[PDB]
């Protein structure tokens, strides 16, 4: 029934503004409210803010009502988030939802919100880095059955890189691990693979390695020493 | 002002069990409790509102109860879809806020890492920064311990982990520990180890190798 899309810039720079903007269907926009909820990587959910469509009169989370904004386009049946002066501590899935509320018993009060619909939501990642190829490492390995081996996948920016191994024809036995970000600014990842012993002296093993925003593509052939 | 503290952080669970998790709320919220399921790139669904009745079209296998300051969701015979992050949030009052979460990942037998240790390429040594990996592959449960020792000698900080989400068929996780030395500082020392803590081993196993060979 009631749909919803969010849409922004993937990347904000730092003390700069993120923009967040959520499309809505299958509704009278104008007769709900609606709200911005975020998600931190490896943190917790936090309302950001609701505001009415018909009205468009907003209401705030005081941790960021000192930064944030939220607006609404009732022809459109969109409304919007702009948080300023943002920091690492922004990065984040931003959602957006509706919010319902009922009196709440006492006079003239409601509740607060709960959300019941949201939509897929889209992560936003605040840094200052600028854009990097990976630097590719082999990893080589051999007395048990089976081996590992792998490609380091070093400083780059921004997410993501795809790896694959003999380009795609080996695919058991592969972790491609979750990036993490370095002091540098700059993400760093290994992609392993285990395999037969016996193979390691016969077969070839190579790691292809792209990162689509540097037009970076790396061929690496890992072997034993 | 309010906030909601779930219990636990982590589930381990099989399809079939009944499976319950605690929101206590720091103060009185009467009935206004919401519980949502979140499953890793997808929206958030709401599963339970007003403490306890079901959303339309959410399993009746689903349940919510409580009132005041403790509040229960209950899962009576989970199936694999049932797997998620389960939150539940207080909204009595503004700001609505939302209680940690509850990770319900797939219990199996227990399985011991496969350990690897990778000195860096000869390629990354002439680079002159260099990066030692280590590998724990394929275990179960998620809870383990990796420490550095360079010629004896524990190495904290200048090491960072990363570990895979559980494994979608057989239910395992890996982790990778990575250091990062100068190459100068590399060179300047002789054995690189390993050393690794798991419930399924019943020692802890040590990879290490002489720089070099």
């Amino acid at each position: 029934q009631v749909q919803l899309q969010e849409s922004g810039p993937g990347l904000v720079k730092p003390s700069e503004t993120l923009s967040v903007t959520c499309a809505v269907s299958g509704v009278s926009f104008s007769s709900f409210w609606w709200g911005w909820i975020r998600q931190p990587p490896g943190k917790g959910l936090e309302w950001v803010g609701t505001i009415y469509g018909s009205s468009g009169r907003a209401e705030y989370n005081p941790s960021l009502k000192s930064r944030t904004t939220v607006s609404r386009d009732t022809s459109k049946s969109q409304f919007s988030l702009e948080l300023t002066s943002v920091t690492a501590a922004d990065t984040a899935i931003y959602y957006c939802s509706r919010g319902l509320f009922q009196p709440n018993g006492f006079s003239f009060t409601l509740t607060s919100y709960w959300f019941d619909v949201w939509g897929p939501g889209v992560l936003v990642t605040v840094s200052s880095a600028s854009t990097k190829g990976p630097s590719v490492f082999p990893l080589a390995p051999t007395s048990e059955s089976t081996a590992a081996l792998g490609c380091l996948v070093k400083d780059y920016f921004p997410e993501p890189v795809t790896v694959s191994w003999n380009s795609g024809s080996l695919t058991s036995g592969v972790h491609t691990f979750p990036a993490v970000l370095q002091s540098s600014g700059l993400y760093s990842l290994s992609s392993v693979v285990t395999v037969p012993s016996s193979s390691l002296g016969t077969q070839t093993y190579v790691c292809n390695v792209n990162h689509k925003p540097s037009n970076t593509k790396v061929d690496k052939r890992v072997e034993i020493k | 002002d309010i906030q909601v503290t779930q219990s636990p952080s982590s589930l381990s669970a099989s399809v079939g069990d009944t499976v319950t998790i605690t929101c206590r709320a720091s103060q009185s919220i009467s009935t206004w409790l919401a519980w949502y399921q979140l499953k890793p790139g997808k929206a958030p669904k709401v599963l339970i509102y007003k403490a306890s009745s079901l959303e339309s079209g959410v399993p009746s296998r689903f349940s919510g109860s409580g009132s005041g300051t403790d509040f229960t969701l209950t899962i009576t015979t989970l199936q694999s879809e049932d797997f998620a992050t389960y939150y539940c949030q207080q909204y009595s009052s503004k700001p609505p806020t939302f209680g940690q979460g509850t990770k319900v990942e797939f219990k199996r037998a227990v399985a011991a890492p496969s350990v690897f240790i990778f000195p860096p390429s000869e390629d990354q040594v002439k680079s002159g920064t260099v990066s030692v990996v280590c590998l724990l592959n394929n275990f179960y449960p998620r809870e383990a311990s990796v420490k550095w020792k360079v010629d004896g000698v524990l190495k904290t900080g200048n090491s960072q982990e990363s570990v895979t989400e559980q494994d979608s068929k057989d239910n395992t996780y890996s982790l990778s520990s990575t250091l990062t030395l100068s190459n100068t500082d590399y060179q300047s020392h002789n054995v690189y180890a390993c050393e690794v803590t798991h419930q399924g081993l019943s020692s802890p196993v040590t990879k290490s190798f002489n720089r070099g060979e």
